[PDB]
């Protein structure tokens, strides 16, 4: 009944430039970590393409 | 709401005032209904402040 173009525009932007350093972390710094731990694991990795 | 829309004028850039959607028929109104032309009556004066 009313108009929620510019709330709706609003919390989207908000969501889009979020200071959120997260995807930062997975790009460079977990691969890693995984690497480090891999070759200690009692289980070795078992992995398909 | 008379003072309020008139305050209204000077800030349509962030705010915008609109009638409540209570003011309308409940379900569209009738041209048969002597009370849903006096809300057409009513409706038609205040929208175009």
């Amino acid at each position: 009944t009313q108009s929620l173009v510019s709330s709706m525009r609003g919390t989207l932007d908000k969501l889009k430039l979020i200071k959120s350093m997260t995807p930062m972390y997975l790009q460079q710094l977990a691969p890693v970590e995984l690497a480090v731990i891999a070759p200690m694991l009692p289980f070795p990795p078992f992995q398909v393409p | 709401s008379f003072r309020v829309a008139l305050a209204g004028w000077l800030y349509n850039g962030v705010v915008t005032t609109v009638i409540d959607d209570s003011s309308y028929p409940k379900d569209g109104g009738s041209v048969t209904s002597l009370e849903n032309l006096w809300d057409f009556f009513i409706l038609a004066l205040a929208l175009p402040l």
